Parts: structure tokens; C-alpha cells; sequence
């Protein structure tokens, strides 16, 4: 059986591609509208457009399962509403064979999606985030909400922005006394990570002599400070947990568990990233079950509407079950397992119903 | 309400060049929420570098608005010149409308100069803070 | 082979539709199934096909109980099916329309598959259109291609549904010619249709179902003579 | 006078069902964010129910017009597919008569939405704010971990604590840095706070007076000589609630009675916004009738997603115009009504398409 | 009264489906409209009804150019209509089903409307089911109620569309009786469907359209004896 498999696979694949394109376009438009509020004469409209276009791959990867569900629904509905699946069944083919024929392109798409996620989404998402942070953070002592505080010894650091090439922007650090009396307050315009140590550029430190003696100001163009933070950790502590690679999530989870800090959110992100193929398979199975049962001979509009509604309900359930695991101390794996299992069970029931 | 309050504060403020702006000690600092008004009970202002020679102040109470537009010295008012002349030239009146933003010496009432060698009374006070010269 | 449905019976949500209906179709003979729309003619036809499970009764084909088998199980058993509405693979050429089904057959090999496809194309006079897409075919050519596709599975009984519905009088001749051509090969056809005149014209015997129970059966002459049918389905004025 | 009741009942029932579904969806969507905030440490889970109960009317005030839009679409699509409306039209009932028939449920929904948006959303928001101004913030400053930087209120302010007692109080070296996004002059730019121990004092009337055992207060800029060093023993600054008014501007809580006459641009813009919902309901009713004519080929559900998108765009344009008008750029004389005019014109053109074409064909 | 359609012509995307087809119905007579499915028969019927705008021609009724009037304009001008599928107000009592239309008639008062409704109910032998909802009625009662409603609109010409579609031979007699009743009332009727036997039996005339042009006309005897229609539409085997 070669021609029927190709027919079904091509139909579903093209439908999925079109649905994914439309969904990604709508998501990009909504993101642009929502983020248009941040223009401040230092973050131009071109910058926002560049950020959105660079963030597109991450959102496409995130929304791939919904596109798969809706596209499979539409394609199978197009096939069935023309009395073609009935002919195939009456010719000897079986529902298991039809499900396999639909799933094979789904397997290819799942492999492509996992690869794209874990090998591209981090890179482009990081590039976009770094660009936006650099655009918004070339300001003053502490003038960005994309910043990053820190503390070592008795000196409290700040960082306006962090760049992928091991360069910081606007490093302001306060040095105190054992008596908690301030002694200095510096502001370095940039910083670069020489392998041995951090190097500052164009600092403007001001020294406050404790006593009533004269207060002075000094300017060292290339002052050098030895700090504990490292570029690799900095590039990870800022990015959202859901934007890291699978290997990056694994490494950060182990690094956190090493020092005793909790990592439930990172466990949730890792489980949601690694178990996506199972969720996609369950969603496609539920869609196939819908086609053979209730939505047997309904119009295309009803198929699209029901697919969108089911996708919205599933997304809301899985999003509410995410933080709920952290709040209620649920194992993070359940928040991912539950909705997919429910959808697969419902699909299997409706399929057994014939 | 009061947004921030302090007890037995001993604050320092430095000039743009680096010289001391003043050294004020107050019993309590109160900043109401309705306006940026700070009450400094019993201030001890000392313009250490405002005029090189400190201007000792022993005002019983001082009222400060959002800015130093009118830091009025209410109740006991004292101005110990402490300049090259050994005469304190302490002025008491009831209030002294110092102008930190304007930086001028003006009196809200008749000037009562309690000098060392001789005490004199003058009407009004119009004298530059930097100059430090007697002027009605 | 002799398809046999014995004591079929189904009940819908509220009321019974078919009760104690028995049928029998033998290879090489055409059997029509006619009755009032409210009757259980359609439900009996679909239960024989397998679309709707039958509460009671056994549907067996030559001493092989296929009552519990699914639609594809029966299709492998030997039964066929031809839906009334258009059921042609729109984006597949006619040659592909036939070869896609021809692939599923287990016995055939590549050379055998190609030879069978050529024979089927020549048999039904669709050679000239062996490249047109399914969506571009007319009613007559579409029906010929559909019948060729149905035959490509090598069925033992083909259950046509409303063959004459929505066809002008000129095309009913071609439809009847196709049905007789199928009957010549040995297949047995079970026609259900609204057009009683043509169905009785072609079918060799007819089964009439009134309220879930078949009320008459026999040749066309006998069916036209029964008074119960004349009072329930045909009417006195008929013919 | 029978078709009037028939159509009114159909439209009302469908609108009620769609409104219930939309309300459930929206409430779950916002509960997602609230639960995320609670899991992050802020907020108190016990107060979520009250927050949602007091915020429901604000959701209804915007859901109801969309509910009516979709209900009209679904009901008239059903009547078109089942041939009832073809028989109605083939007997004398024109389309202006149909609009008159459908303008009764629209009027009832407009009355309901006006009541909501003018006398229940304000009171609901006021109660929400009053019951949110509670121990929630007192919990947040108790959420401090001995090694975490809680950047309260975006990037303006931060908070730190080397060591915090489990029972609260007797904190270790505390560091609090606040920055003002305004001009800030020079000294007001950055102001840090360091106290050796620090403590929290419950106000007799206020929320909490964080009492610092001993420390300093520093003001100025990192690259400037002037620095106001304040040395104290006891220092007290209240802790504002992170969500006391962040998600609810005071413009919403003011009763509609006070909005009249006030020369404050924000108040007048809010008053114009409050009156826009009934007009929106009538406009959606006007432009939902002609769009409800569907043949069986394209079904009944095809034009629901585009309708939702159109309604969302309508609301977004209204809100953007309201903001740019309350910020002073758009003159108040033109106001917010030109958006209503634009959508009324588009709906009118959509309604008169068939008569215009028929007149075009001589 | 006479509903005249003159030189009707309609061109779809790029094809001229109908070209210069002229028909005329006179009050008090039944006229049929038959032809092959592809040809311009349904298109002409709709251009007469009003569901498709005519590129050329004038559909005038009693010297009113009603080509441009919408469907409700025609309905107020005298013409009527009756959709092929069931078109009864589902959740509305039959009495309310007729009164919903009776209330629109301007030239009536409450007592007159009640008397007219009673006369309509008793004239179509549907009085006993006067309280049943629209969903309960079966085929015959549903058709009778739909006809009673259409009459309650008080039309001059009633354009039936496929009245003999999927009806048992016994029930066709009732529809023929209803059509004869309407004709006796003095209402010109236009009938179109694929039942070339019942339509020719009941109809007093028949217009056959093939390739978008009128190819024949006249009573059943002339139509059947005609040769062009036989070769293109009826087929030699017919009759
Ligand atoms: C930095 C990168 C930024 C990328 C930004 C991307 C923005 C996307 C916005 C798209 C908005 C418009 C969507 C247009 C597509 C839908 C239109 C439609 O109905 O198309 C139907 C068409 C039918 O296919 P046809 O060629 O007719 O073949 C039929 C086979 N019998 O269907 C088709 O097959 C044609 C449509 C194909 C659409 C392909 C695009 C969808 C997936 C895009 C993923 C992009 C990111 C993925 C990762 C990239 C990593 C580098
Ligand atoms: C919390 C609730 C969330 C609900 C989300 C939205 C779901 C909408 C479902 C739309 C698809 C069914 C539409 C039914 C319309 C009315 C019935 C109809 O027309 O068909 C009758 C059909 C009976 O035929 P058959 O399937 O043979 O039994 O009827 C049936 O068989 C009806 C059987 C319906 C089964 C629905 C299963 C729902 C699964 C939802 C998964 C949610 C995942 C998120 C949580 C994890
Ligand atoms: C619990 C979780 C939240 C609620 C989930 C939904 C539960 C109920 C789902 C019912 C789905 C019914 C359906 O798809 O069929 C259409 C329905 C029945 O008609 P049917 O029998 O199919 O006849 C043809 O025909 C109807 O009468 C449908 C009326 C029911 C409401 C339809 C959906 C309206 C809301 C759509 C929201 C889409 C997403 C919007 C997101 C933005 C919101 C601001
Ligand atoms: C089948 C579906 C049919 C329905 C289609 C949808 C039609 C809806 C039409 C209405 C669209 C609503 C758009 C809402 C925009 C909201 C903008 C906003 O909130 O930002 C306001 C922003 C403030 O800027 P400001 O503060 O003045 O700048 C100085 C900075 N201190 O202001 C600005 O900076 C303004 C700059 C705007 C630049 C263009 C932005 C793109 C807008 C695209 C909207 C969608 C268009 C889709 C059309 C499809 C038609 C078929």
C-alpha cells in the first residue's frame, strides 16, 4: 500500500503546514500589538519588528502541537466528507492502517519539531532577547527591568544588560564597610570577559571618604575587577526556563540540585520539552477519533471551530496545571502527563465506539 | 501619613566639587505622604563649606517642604555666625526664612543681632549669605 | 457463495426499527430491497453492509459467520459497497484511482497488478481517460471509474445504494448495462433505491419491508399483485 | 408578531449559552496568570476567590456584546440552513423588518450592559481594591529568602536581606535600593538603604512600619560627588502592596456620578469609555444581521472566528484611542466616537450591499 | 394574471449556462419545467424565483418589471415559493405556524384573520393536528402545513421546487390532489423536478431546456412524441 499512504500523508501534511502558518502569523501579529506599548524613543519600531521576527521560531515550535491537531482534523475531514475513507475501509483497509498512515507524517513532523526546538529555538530566542536587552539597557546606573543583581563579599553588583559574547553593559557596584558604611559607588559603561578576569571600560567610580574629609571622584578608563560570576551562568539565569535547550535544562537542573536550590520549574520545563512528541501523538489520535465519529460529515467551518475550541481548552488546562504542581507540591511530570493522557483516552474510547 | 521617619539622624551632604554642603543633626525626620514635607525637630545645621566658616544653627524646630524652597526655622531661632569676627551675632526673632535654593539671608521679622561687644536691633535682613555682611 | 442475513433486528433509542428480517442473496442474481422510507429498509441494508451493528441475527457468507466482524472484516470476507454520493479520489488520476485499490489485494504481484489494471481499464471503456484527475470527470465517467474501483477489490457481493437516484432517463440505460455486466461476471448485487419502477425492472427478486418486518418477497409480478404492498407502499393507482 | 417572539427567544437563548462559555474561558485564562503570581510567592491563595468574584462584572461588561454577536450569527445561520428564513423572506418579511425584530434583544442587552458598566464594575473594582489592600503585601516581604533579590515594582526598586528569621523580624544586614523613573535631578536618582537588623512594626492604623534597628540612607548617583549620607537608629518606611493598584487604576474605581463635569482629561476619557459599550452592542447587532446569511455549502460555523477577530480589533482600537485621548494628544472634541462612526459605516455598507448591487443592475 | 419571463440569459464564471429562454405561466394552469441536470433548468427556475440575478431579460408579472425586486418584493408582488427540503417552523404550533404569516397580511383584521386561519385549517384537512409542534408532523402533514402557510401568504403564482423528490408512490397521489386543489383555486403553478413521469402526468404544459436553450414545449403527448427531446433527454427506450 503505497498510493493511499501517500495520499493521506500529503493531505494531512499540507493541511498542517497551512494551519501552522496561519496560527504563527496570528500569534506574531498579537505579540507585536501587545509589545507596541514599550516604544520609548530608544526602542524603535524597527527594533520591535526585528525582535518579533527573531522570536517567531520559538513561538512556532511552542504552538506546533495545536497546528498538528487542527491540520489533522481539517485534512481527515476533507478526506471523509468526500466519502473516501468509507471507500478505503470497504476496500479492505482497517482503521489501524489508516491511523498508521496518518501518523507517519506526524512522526516526521515530531522529529523535525524536536530537532528545531532543541537546536534552533534557544539560539534565535537568545539572540532576540540579547538584542532587545541591549537596545533597552544602554542607559544609566540602573535604568532597565531586564537587569540582573548580584552580591559577593560586601559589594552589591548590578548589570543593565548581558550579551551572548561575554560582555556586560552598565555595571554599577556598591562597596560597603563591616560597619555597613558605604565607601564607593562605581559605574562602568561596559565589561568584557578576559579569560583570566573581568575587565571594565570607562568607569566613573566615586569614593566617599568616611570622615568629613574632601570627597573625591576618579576615572580609570580600564579598571579591572575580579568577580565570581561567569558568562555561562549569566546567559542562563536571565533566559526564561522554557527557552533553554533540553541539554541546557538538564545541566542547569543538576547544577541547581547540587547546591540545594529548588528546580521544580526547570523540571516542569524539561518534562514539557522532552514529552512533546507524546502529547502531539495523543492530540492527533484524538483528532482522528473525532473524524471517524462525531464530526463525520460536518462542514469545514465546524471542524476548524471545534479544533480551535478543543485546543484552547487543552492549553488552558495544561497551563493551569503547571503552576499548580509547584503550589500544591505535585510532581512536575503529572502536569504534563495528565491532559495528554485524558485526550488519548477519550480518543481511544471514541474510536472503539466506531 | 508619614512615609519615612528617622531618629537621632546625623546626615552629611557634599558639594558638587566635593566640599561639604552641611552637617545637620535632627531629633526626628518625618515625611508626610500628602506632600514631600520633612519635619526636622531641633536641627543643628553647620554649613561647613558653604562659606568656609561654619554657620552654627541651633533652631528648635525646622519645617521643610518638598524641596528646600522654604525650610522655615520655627520656635527658637539662632544664627551663630562664627566668622572671622568673634562676635556670635546671634539672631533669634521667632523664625528665619532661610533660602537653601535662593541662598540668601532674609528675616521674617525684625532682625535682633545679639553681637558680642554690643547688641543692635535692625529692621529686616537683606544680606548675601556668601558676603556675610550686616544689612537691614 | 450465498450471502444470508437471518433474523436481523435492531432497536433505536426509543422505538424498534427492524425486527425479524431474513434475507438471502446468491451469486449471479440481482436482489432489490424496497420499502417505505420510514420502514427499516435502509437500516437493514446498512446492517448487511456492516455500518451499523445488528442487535440480533447472524450475517454469514457461505457458512462463515461474519456478524461480529467490522466493515473491513466483511470487505475481506467478500462483500463490497458503493456509496450513493460521489466517492472518487479527487486528486488521484483514474489509473491511480484503480491502482491504489489494486495494491491492497494480497495475492496480486507487480506484473499481475499491472495486467489486472489494464484489463479493468479496457473492460469498462475508461482507457481514453486514464490520466484525468478524479475531480474533472463527468457523472457517467465518474460512475464507471467508481465501479471499476469497486471491482478491483474482487468482491463477491456488491451492495449498490441508490444507483438510479438523480439520473436522467438516458443514463439509466447505461447504469442497467453496467449492472448486468457485473452480474455476468458472477457477482451478486443488492440494490436499494427510491425509484421503484427501475428497481423492479432490473432486480430479479425483491424484498419489501414495511415496519421493520419484510411483508412481501418474490418476482416483480408477484410483488405488484400483493394487496398488502398495494395498500402500504405501491398504492392502488400505481401501474 | 409571532416571528418577533420566535426570533427574540432564539437569539436570547443562544446568546446566553455563548456568554456562559466565553465567561468560563476568560475566567480560566485570567486565573492562569493569578495562579502563576501566587506560585511565584506573591499574593495569597485564600483571596483568589474574592478577587474573581469582584472582577466578574468587568468581564461580563465586555463578554456580553460578543455573546450577542455570536448568538445572532448562530441563530440566524440555523434559521437559514433549515430553510425557515427563506420561507419568511418569500412571504413579505424584508430585511429592515428583520433588523427591527432583532433590535429588541439588542436593546435588552444594551440596558444590561449599561447597568453593569455604569453601576457595578465601579463598585466591584472598589470592593476588589479595598479587600486587596490587606496582609497580602505583609506576606510578600515575609517571602524574602536570605539570598534572593526581590525586584519589586519592575526595575524601579529592589529588596535584599542577608538573613531573615523564620518567625519574621531581626533580619540581617538589609539592603533596599529604589530608583525614581522621573527626572530625579541628581540626588533623587538612586537611594540605597542598609540596616544592621531591621524589623517590621504593625501600624495601629496603617499596614506596617518596617523598623530598622540601625543603618544608613544614601542618595545620589554612582558617578557624582554629591551624596547625602544619613545615619540613624530607627528608620521606618511602609511597604506598598505590589498589586494594590497596579492592575486597577484609580480611574476605574471612581463612581460614574463624579465623572460628570470634571476637567481632568483622564476622568472625561473614562466617562466616554463607559458609555461606549451600549453603542458597541448596537453596532455589533447592526453588522451581525447581514453577515448571518450562510448557504449550506459554507455551513454555520465558518464566520465565527473572523467575527471574534473583528470584535477584538474593535475593542483594541477603542482602548488605544481612549489612551491616546486621555494622554492629551487627541482633542477631546472629536473624542472616542469616530471609532463608533467608522464601524457603523462599515456595517452600513455591508448591510446595503445587495440593494446597491440590484440598483446597479438598473 | 400572467407571469412572463422574456429572453432570460445568465452567464456563470465564464460559461453561458442559459441563453434566450422565454416562458409564460397563466393563472389557473400548471406548467412544468424539465430538462437534463446539466442544462439550464434549475438556473431558469431560480431566475424566475429570484435567487439568481439575470444578466439579460425581464421577468415581468402583469406588466411589472420585477427582475430587480428582491425576493420579498416579488412575494409582495404576487409570486410565491416553496423550498425543496422541509421548511416548517420547527418549534411553532401548526396554528401558530400559519398565523405567523397571516398576521402580515395588511388587508385583514383580527376577526378576519381568525376566520381566514380557521378556513385554511379546515380546507386542508389539518384541523386535528392544529396544536402539534412543527417537529412532530410527518411527511404528509408537514407538506400540507407548508402549502397552507404559503397560501396564507395569499399568492398568485406558487413556484414549487421538486415536490416529488423522494416520496413513496402512495404519497404522490396526495401531492397531486393538493396541486389540483391549488389550480382549482386559481393559482398558476410552476413545477420542476426529475420525475419526468409524474411531472408530465400532472402538468398541463412542459418547457424542456437543454444546453441553456428551450428545445421543445407543449402538452405531454407532444413532448413524448417529439424526437429531439427523445434523443437528448428522454431516450428512445423511455415509454
Ligand atoms: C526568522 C524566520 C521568520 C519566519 C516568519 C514566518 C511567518 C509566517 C506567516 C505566514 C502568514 C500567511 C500564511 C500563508 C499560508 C496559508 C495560506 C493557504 O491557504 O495556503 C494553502 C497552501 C496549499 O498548498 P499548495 O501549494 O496549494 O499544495 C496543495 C497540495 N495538493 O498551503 C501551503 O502549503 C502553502 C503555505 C505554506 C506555509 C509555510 C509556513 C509555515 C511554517 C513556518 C515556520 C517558520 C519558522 C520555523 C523554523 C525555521 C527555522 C529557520
Ligand atoms: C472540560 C470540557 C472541555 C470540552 C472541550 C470542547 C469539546 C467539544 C466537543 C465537540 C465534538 C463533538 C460534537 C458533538 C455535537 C453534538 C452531537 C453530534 O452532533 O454528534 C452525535 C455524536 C454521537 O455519535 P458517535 O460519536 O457515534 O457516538 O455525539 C457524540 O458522540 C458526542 C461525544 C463527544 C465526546 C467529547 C470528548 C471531549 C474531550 C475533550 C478533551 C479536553 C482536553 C483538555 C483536558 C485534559
Ligand atoms: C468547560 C471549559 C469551557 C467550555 C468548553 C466548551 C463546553 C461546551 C462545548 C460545546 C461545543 C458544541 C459544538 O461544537 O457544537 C455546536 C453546538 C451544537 O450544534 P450541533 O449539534 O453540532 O449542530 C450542528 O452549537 C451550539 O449551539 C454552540 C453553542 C455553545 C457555545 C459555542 C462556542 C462559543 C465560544 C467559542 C470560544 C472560542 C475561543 C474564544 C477565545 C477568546 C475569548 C475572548
Ligand atoms: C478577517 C478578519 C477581519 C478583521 C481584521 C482586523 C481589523 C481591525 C482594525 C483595527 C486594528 C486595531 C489596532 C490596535 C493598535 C493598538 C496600538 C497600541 O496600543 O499602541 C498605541 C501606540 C502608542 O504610541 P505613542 O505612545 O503615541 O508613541 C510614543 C511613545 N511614547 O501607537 C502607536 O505607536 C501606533 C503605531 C501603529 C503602527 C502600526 C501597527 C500595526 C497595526 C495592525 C493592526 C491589524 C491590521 C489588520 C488588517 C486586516 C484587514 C483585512
Amino acid at each position: 500500500m503505497v498510493k493511499l499512504d501517500r495520499y493521506i500523508g500529503v493531505t494531512v501534511f499540507v493541511a498542517i503546514l497551512a494551519v501552522l502558518g496561519v496560527i504563527l502569523g496570528l500569534a506574531l501579529l498579537f505579540a507585536f500589538i501587545d509589545e507596541l506599548n514599550d516604544i520609548s524613543a530608544s526602542y524603535g519600531i524597527g527594533d520591535a519588528l526585528r525582535f518579533i521576527f527573531l522570536t517567531a521560531p520559538r513561538r512556532a515550535y511552542d504552538m506546533l502541537p495545536m497546528a498538528a491537531l487542527i491540520g489533522c482534523l481539517v485534512g481527515l475531514g476533507t478526506l471523509a466528507s468526500n466519502s473516501e475513507l468509507t471507500i478505503m475501509r470497504a476496500a479492505g483497509v482497517s482503521l489501524s492502517r489508516i491511523v498508521w498512515a496518518v501518523m507517519k507524517p506526524m512522526l516526521v513532523l515530531m522529529l523535525a519539531g524536536i530537532l528545531v526546538g532543541e537546536y534552533v529555538a534557544p539560539w534565535t530566542e537568545n539572540i532576540a532577547q540579547s538584542g532587545r536587552a541591549l537596545a533597552q539597557g544602554g542607559g544609566d546606573s540602573q535604568s532597565s527591568k531586564r537587569g540582573l543583581w548580584h552580591r559577593q563579599g560586601r559589594e552589591y553588583i548590578h548589570i543593565n544588560a548581558v550579551q551572548p559574547n561575554g560582555v556586560l553593559y552598565g555595571v554599577t557596584r556598591y562597596r560597603f564597610d563591616e560597619q555597613r558604611g558605604l565607601e564607593s559607588a562605581s559605574f562602568a559603561k561596559r565589561a568584557r570577559f578576559e579569560t583570566d578576569h573581568w575587565q571594565l571600560e570607562e568607569v566613573t567610580t566615586t569614593l566617599l571618604h568616611p570622615r568629613e574629609k574632601r570627597s573625591e571622584v576618579v576615572k580609570l578608563p580600564t579598571e579591572r575587577w575580579d568577580a565570581q560570576l561567569s558568562p555561562q551562568l549569566l546567559n542562563t539565569v536571565v533566559m526564561e526556563p522554557e527557552a533553554l535547550s533540553i541539554s541546557g535544562l538538564w545541566q542547569y537542573i543538576h547544577y541547581l540540585a547540587d547546591q540545594g536550590l529548588n528546580n521544580n520549574r526547570y523540571w516542569l520545563a524539561f518534562w514539557t520539552k522532552v514529552l512533546q512528541p507524546l502529547v502531539t501523538a495523543a492530540l492527533v489520535l484524538m483528532a482522528i477519533s473525532f473524524i471517524f465519529g462525531p464530526l463525520r460529515s460536518v462542514t469545514l467551518g465546524q471542524r476548524i471551530f471545534t479544533g480551535v475550541l478543543v485546543g484552547f481548552v487543552f492549553r488552558i488546562a495544561q497551563d493551569l496545571l503547571g503552576p499548580s504542581s509547584l503550589v500544591f507540591d505535585f510532581p512536575p511530570l503529572l502536569a504534563v502527563v495528565i491532559p495528554a493522557s485524558i485526550c488519548a483516552l477519550a480518543g481511544v474510547w471514541l474510536l472503539r465506539r466506531a | 501619613t508619614i512615609d519615612y521617619y528617622a531618629e537621632n539622624a546625623h546626615s552629611l551632604q557634599y558639594q558638587e566639587d566635593g566640599s561639604l554642603d552641611y552637617e545637620m543633626t535632627a531629633v526626628k525626620l518625618e515625611h508626610q505622604k500628602a506632600t514631600d514635607i520633612t519635619f526636622v525637630t531641633t536641627p543643628d545645621l553647620l554649613l561647613f563649606r558653604g562659606n568656609v566658616q561654619p554657620w552654627h544653627i541651633q533652631s528648635a524646630r525646622a519645617e521643610v517642604g518638598p524641596k528646600g524652597k522654604e525650610v522655615e526655622l520655627i520656635d527658637d531661632v539662632r544664627v551663630a555666625r562664627t566668622d572671622a569676627k568673634g562676635q556670635p551675632s546671634i539672631l533669634t526673632t521667632t523664625r528665619l526664612t532661610v533660602f537653601p535654593d535662593k541662598n540668601y539671608a532674609q528675616t521674617e521679622q525684625a532682625v535682633k543681632i545679639d553681637a558680642a561687644n554690643g547688641v543692635t536691633t535692625a529692621v529686616g535682613m537683606k544680606a548675601y549669605l556668601k558676603d556675610s555682611r550686616m544689612h537691614l | 457463495a450465498t450471502l444470508k442475513a437471518q433474523h436481523l433486528a435492531k432497536s433505536y433509542k426509543g422505538r424498534q426499527v427492524v425486527r425479524d428480517v431474513s434475507m438471502s442473496i446468491d451469486s449471479g442474481q440481482i436482489v432489490g430491497l424496497l420499502g417505505p422510507n420510514g420502514a427499516g429498509k435502509t437500516t437493514c441494508f446498512y446492517m448487511i453492509v456492516g455500518l451499523v451493528q445488528a442487535d440480533q441475527g447472524v450475517v454469514r457468507i457461505d457458512e462463515q459467520n461474519v456478524t461480529h466482524l467490522p466493515m473491513h472484516g466483511r470487505a475481506r470476507a467478500g462483500i463490497g459497497y458503493l456509496p450513493q454520493e460521489a466517492s472518487i479520489f479527487r486528486k488521484l488520476s483514474v489509473s491511480d484511482n484503480i491502482m491504489a485499490i489494486l495494491e491492497t489485494r494480497s495475492d496480486l504481484d507487480r506484473n499481475g497488478r499491472k495486467e489486472a489494471l489494464e484489463g479493468l481499464l479496457q473492460e469498462f471503456h475508461i482507457h481514453h481517460i486514464r490520466d484525468n484527475l478524479g475531480m474533472s470527470l463527468s457523472g457517467g465517467e465518474r460512475r464507471r471509474v467508481e465501479i471499476a474501483r469497486a471491482l478491483a477489490s474482487a468482491p463477491k457481493f456488491i451492495l449498490l445504494d441508490e444507483p438510479f437516484a438523480g439520473v436522467d432517463p438516458i443514463s439509466v440505460g447505461d447504469i442497467k448495462q453496467i449492472i448486468h455486466h457485473l452480474k455476468a461476471k458472477g457477482i451478486g448485487i443488492l440494490i436499494t433505491d427510491h425509484n421503484v419502477r427501475e428497481t423492479l425492472d432490473i432486480c430479479e427478486t425483491a424484498y419489501i419491508v414495511n415496519d421493520g418486518q419484510l411483508i412481501a418477497e418474490g418476482d416483480a409480478e408477484s410483488i405488484l399483485a400483493n394487496d398488502l404492498v398495494k395498500e402500504v407502499y405501491l398504492g392502488h393507482e400505481f401501474r | 408578531m409571532i416571528v418577533f417572539r420566535y426570533l427574540s427567544r432564539e437569539v436570547l437563548v443562544t446568546m446566553s449559552a455563548v456568554s456562559a462559555v466565553l465567561l468560563v474561558i476568560i475566567m480560566s485564562g485570567r486565573f492562569i496568570k493569578y495562579l502563576a503570581q501566587a506560585a511565584q510567592g506573591l499574593l495569597d491563595p485564600g483571596s483568589l476567590f474574592l478577587i474573581m468574584a469582584f472582577r466578574i462584572p468587568g468581564f461580563l461588561q465586555l463578554i456580553l456584546p460578543l455573546g450577542l454577536f455570536l448568538g445572532i450569527l448562530l441563530a440566524y445561520g440555523r434559521l437559514y440552513l433549515e430553510s425557515e428564513m427563506t420561507v419568511l423572506s418569500a412571504t413579505g418579511m424584508s430585511q429592515k423588518r428583520l433588523l427591527g425584530y432583532t433590535m429588541a434583544p439588542a436593546l435588552l442587552v444594551a440596558i444590561l450592559v449599561a447597568w453593569l458598566s455604569l453601576f457595578l464594575a465601579p463598585q466591584g473594582i472598589n470592593q476588589f481594591a479595598l479587600l486587596l489592600n490587606k496582609q497580602d503585601t505583609l506576606t510578600e516581604f515575609d517571602t524574602l529568602v536570605p539570598g534572593r533579590f526581590q525586584a519589586m515594582r519592575d526595575g524601579t526598586r529592589v529588596t535584599y536581606t542577608e538573613e531573615l528569621s523564620k518567625d519574621r523580624g531581626e533580619l540581617a544586614g538589609i539592603f533596599i535600593s529604589q530608583k525614581d523613573l522621573n527626572s530625579s535631578n541628581q540626588e533623587r536618582g538612586i537611594s540605597i538603604l542598609v540596616a544592621e537588623k531591621g524589623t517590621q512594626n504593625i501600624q495601629a492604623d496603617g499596614s506596617r512600619y518596617l523598623i530598622l534597628h540601625n543603618g544608613y540612607r544614601y542618595d545620589g548617583n554612582p558617578g557624582q560627588a554629591n551624596y547625602r549620607a544619613i545615619q540613624y537608629d530607627t528608620y521606618g518606611v511602609m511597604l506598598p502592596k505590589p498589586e494594590a493598584s497596579s492592575e486597577v487604576s484609580e480611574r476605574d474605581a471612581v463612581p460614574t456620578a463624579d465623572l460628570f463635569g470634571s476637567d481632568n482629561p483622564r476622568y472625561q476619557a473614562e466617562l466616554q469609555w463607559r458609555l461606549s459599550t451600549p453603542l458597541l452592542v448596537f453596532v455589533v447587532t447592526l453588522l451581525a444581521v447581514p453577515l448571518s446569511r450562510v448557504n449550506p455549502r459554507q455551513g454555520r460555523f465558518l464566520k465565527l472566528l473572523p467575527a471574534i477577530l473583528l470584535y477584538m480589533g474593535y475593542l483594541a482600537l477603542l482602548i488605544a484611542v481612549r489612551g491616546q485621548l486621555d494622554k492629551g494628544k487627541i482633542p477631546m472634541a472629536i473624542g472616542l466616537w469616530w471609532v463608533h462612526g467608522l464601524f457603523l459605516a462599515i456595517g452600513l455598507l455591508l448591510f446595503y450591499w445587495e440593494p446597491l448591487r440590484l440598483k446597479l443592475a438598473s
